[PDB]
């Protein structure tokens, strides 16, 4: 009787989410200014904070564009090693042939 | 073969657990939709002041 | 969903890991949300038809008033629906409208 | 009963499906653990609503 | 600028900057442009 | 008789639009100000709500970058397993030879 290998399963990864706490405001504070002119100051504050966070979020699409990119060369340095040895055998062939 | 298919799935289970994966987008997006329909609703209301 | 947010809006404190008293209740609420984000992408079906399917569910063979099915027989029929709109081609919107 | 498994499992062979996939679509037993997954969707819709 | 809202107009239960801006599981990202919406909507209540 | 195969048929797919209605504007209001500073703070919050929106626009463009990013790869895992078993039907040519 003759063995048939089995079929080739499907490897699986799990992705979990994480989740961090709401923070808290902090404490009220009484300026000296009034409204329209601390309107426009916590306005200049905001505005700043949006540049902020698009530049950080640039920085995280181009930490992951490296990362992956670092994952497909040791990915390609690793596969370049077993068609050296495939083309081993090529060679080993034609001096059996 | 084996190994591409590991190396397939390392590349998989990299865009899962990246942090700017899609599930990131998902909520930049439906947040931000909700903020500027929002926002929309105040700026209309001076542009008709 | 209202007595989701009444939940939420009174027993309910962000990035607190305690136990509410009916948390579970709530937990099971938004494992279904889950499954039927599921049903949408596995049966293929457009974001128009699916408001027909969820509104009017006897336009799909369900019986008068009654809610609708996740049952197994119902996922067949929302994919031979989608597979029949995804046969009319260009003309589907003409023959769903 | 037989004609019902008979259309069924013959779809789930051209969907490419398994009965665990199918039965998590179906299944009206819903698990009560609270993930981060779910604990994420609590925080935006409090924050949101 | 919600305390000099709420000393310009006579009110102390009228909040608009609520808390859960930042969200650290998704580093905070669209701070901002929550607050933006905050600022927004005292002004459309201070000019009303 | 030999049996011949059909040719293999075009797929085809539907792509139906969607339609959201037109809103309605809000009652105009009265404000203090005169047209020079009104024009300036209306331009402000437009200059700011065009800000957003071209932020929107590249999440948009951001998430179906990603979306069919993991559509690729779920795509190459699947086309692997095949690969593999046609792999296998080479191993066993070979102890057939």
């Amino acid at each position: 009787i003759y063995a048939t290998p089995a079929d080739p399963k499907a490897l699986l990864s799990a992705a979990v989410a994480t989740s961090q706490g709401g923070g808290k405001l902090p404490e009220s504070f009484m300026s000296l200014w009034r409204f329209p002119h601390m309107l426009e100051n916590a306005r200049g504050m905001v505005s700043q904070l949006t540049q902020f966070g698009s530049t950080l979020q640039n920085i995280i699409e181009r930490q992951d564009a490296e990362a992956l990119n670092a994952l497909l060369q040791n990915q390609a340095a690793e596969l370049i090693l077993t068609n050296l040895s495939i083309q081993d055998k090529t060679i080993e062939e034609l001096d059996a042939e | 073969l084996k190994t591409q298919q590991e190396q397939t799935q390392s590349q998989l289970a990299f865009l899962q657990r990246k942090f700017s994966n899609q599930a990131l987008y998902n909520w930049l997006r439906g947040r931000l939709a909700a903020i500027y329909f929002q926002f929309y609703d105040l700026a209309v209301a001076r542009c008709l002041m | 969903a209202e007595k989701f947010w009444d939940w939420l809006n009174t027993k309910y404190t962000p990035g607190s890991s305690e136990a509410v008293e009916t948390q579970e209740h709530i937990v099971q609420y938004c494992q279904a949300l889950a499954q039927l984000e599921m049903v949408y992408h596995s049966t293929g079906i457009n974001e128009n038809a699916f408001r027909l399917f969820v509104t009017k569910p006897e336009m799909f063979g369900a019986a008068t008033g009654a809610a609708p099915a996740h049952d197994a027989l119902s996922l067949i029929m929302l994919t031979r629906f989608a597979d029949w709109v995804n046969a009319l081609g260009e003309k589907a919107s003409s023959v769903l409208a | 009963l037989i004609r019902k498994l008979n259309t069924i499992t013959s779809w789930l062979h051209t969907q490419k499906w398994s009965v665990f996939q199918l039965f998590i679509m179906t299944s009206t037993s819903y698990n009560k653990t609270l993930t981060p997954e779910i604990k994420n969707l609590l925080d935006t819709v409090y924050h949101g609503l | 600028a919600e305390q000099a809202y709420r000393w310009e107009l006579n009110d102390d239960s009228a909040r608009f900057i609520k808390p859960g801006a930042w969200q650290g599981t998704y580093a905070g990202l669209l701070a901002g442009e929550t607050l933006m919406l905050s600022l927004a909507q005292m002004e459309d209540a201070h000019l009303k």
